[PDB]
């Protein structure tokens, strides 16, 4: 019975945690990332920071 | 409110005079005017993030277990109302 | 006489490769790999 | 692919390795810097993740022009009357 | 256009009067903006000047 | 677990059928008059989920390919600190990431899980 009911959860989507970027919405700076190279190469990397308080998301160019 | 009028701005009769006459003034000139093509600036304001929108669709493809289909390809079985989603 | 091999992309899956000769022996960041 | 540099070979990643091996500086981590230089290896990995997104581009330039010009002929007349309607 | 990805046009052109110089009194063929390095990450570019 | 049982006389394999007056099971081949005497009950066997612990395939010979790491881990029947090891060569999505080590000079197969 255990073991099912620990089988029957779901993925849990931890993200990097953070402490520089300042939310917009809450003001908690416990503000997961994630940056990558997807914009054209003609311009640098693109990141995106959620808050992991209130759910708020924006991206940084 | 009044509360909020006498304690935190202390305004007087002109000030109050001014600020109503203002306000109405700057809400009387933000209507739209008649005659403007709102179709074409819609299309266009959806249409121009569509197209960068390509370069960070795959940041959810950044993790494995959550092949959920979302950016161009949702964005064209949203267009196309197709029957049978991946 | 025997000292150079030529390999195609087939059987290059069969084989090891040293990269730097000094490799070979028992600034940037070079690991000593443990082949 | 979002996803660590794959098996091309069979269970390795280039013919300098060994099998089954996954340790970092195996699968695709560069610790150096541009002002270090890269090793061959990370240099290669670097290029494959370049050419991701030069690819992403080159194409997506095409389908996203499909999907602006349908969006504009669908609403092209569309128009505030003196109604306000 | 450098060997590095870094291509341009010219802009306008001075004469020597107008070049800023050195105490040797030497100077520039040509000027570029520093705007163009950080989003590039050319460091071949500085190493081989 | 179902085995295949070929005629004795044209090497077909044998269809059963039943014997009512004794009721007996027997194995006859189609073409031929052959007919023998089924020893069990168990003709055939349907499995769903095979509980097949992983296996390290084939062994002979496998010290000789240049491409397969080593280890200094020591041999528990020789006594031996030579050795191969690869991961499971059966490539099922699920399977975990257990070792296999086998001993350089005695070919004992071992793993890194050692559990009671």
């Amino acid at each position: 019975a255990k073991q099912n009911l620990y089988n029957a959860q779901g993925a849990t989507i931890e993200r990097s945690v953070t402490d520089r970027f300042t939310c917009g919405k809450c003001k908690e700076k416990k503000v997961s990332y994630y940056q990558l190279q997807t914009r054209s190469a003609d311009e640098p990397l693109t990141t995106f920071c959620t808050c992991e308080a209130c759910g708020n998301r924006w991206k940084f160019s | 409110a009044t509360r909020r009028v006498l304690q935190e701005y202390r305004l007087t009769k002109q000030a109050f005079d001014w600020v109503l006459s203002n306000i109405e003034a700057q809400f009387l000139r933000s209507v739209v005017h008649p005659g403007e093509m709102v179709g074409v600036l819609a299309a266009q304001s959806i249409g121009e993030p569509a197209t960068q929108m390509t370069l960070n669709t795959f940041h959810f493809a950044g993790v494995a277990s959550k092949k959920v289909t979302s950016g161009v390809p949702r964005l064209k079985e949203i267009l196309n109302v197709a029957k049978n989603m991946k | 006489e025997g000292l150079v091999e030529y390999i195609d992309a087939e059987e290059e899956e069969s084989i090891l490769i040293a990269m730097q000769p000094e490799d070979l022996e028992p600034k940037r960041i070079r690991v000593s790999h443990h082949a | 692919e979002g996803k660590r540099i794959a098996f091309g070979f069979v269970d390795r990643t280039l013919p300098h390795f060994s099998k089954d091996d996954y340790s970092p500086e195996s699968k695709g981590f560069v610790e150096n810097s541009y002002l270090r230089g890269l090793t061959p290896q990370e240099f290669f990995f670097h290029a494959m993740g370049g050419r991701e997104g030069l690819i992403d581009t080159a194409v997506k330039t095409a389908e996203t022009g499909y999907i602006q010009r349908r969006l504009v002929k669908a609403l092209e007349d569309i128009m505030v009357h003196y109604d306000n309607t | 256009a450098s060997r590095h990805g870094q291509k341009g046009t010219i802009g306008i052109t001075y004469r020597r009067e107008d070049m800023p110089f050195t105490a040797e009194g030497i100077v520039p063929d040509l000027i570029i903006n520093p705007h163009a390095i950080p989003s590039r990450m050319t460091v071949a570019h500085l190493i081989e000047c | 677990m179902t085995t295949f049982r070929f005629c004795r006389d044209c090497n077909n394999m044998l269809y059963p059928r039943e014997d009512k007056e004794n009721n007996r099971l027997l194995f006859e081949c189609r073409t031929c008059s052959y007919v023998e005497e089924a020893g069990s009950p168990l003709v055939y066997r349907h499995e769903l989920i095979t509980n097949i612990g992983e296996t390290a395939g084939v062994v002979q010979d496998i010290g000789s390919d240049p491409t397969l790491p080593r280890s200094d881990r020591e041999c528990p029947k020789c006594h031996s600190r030579e050795n191969v090891f690869f991961q499971s060569q059966q490539r099922r999505k699920d399977t975990s990431m257990v070792l296999f080590f086998v001993c350089l000079s005695c070919s004992h197969i071992f793993t890194s899980d050692q559990k009671n």
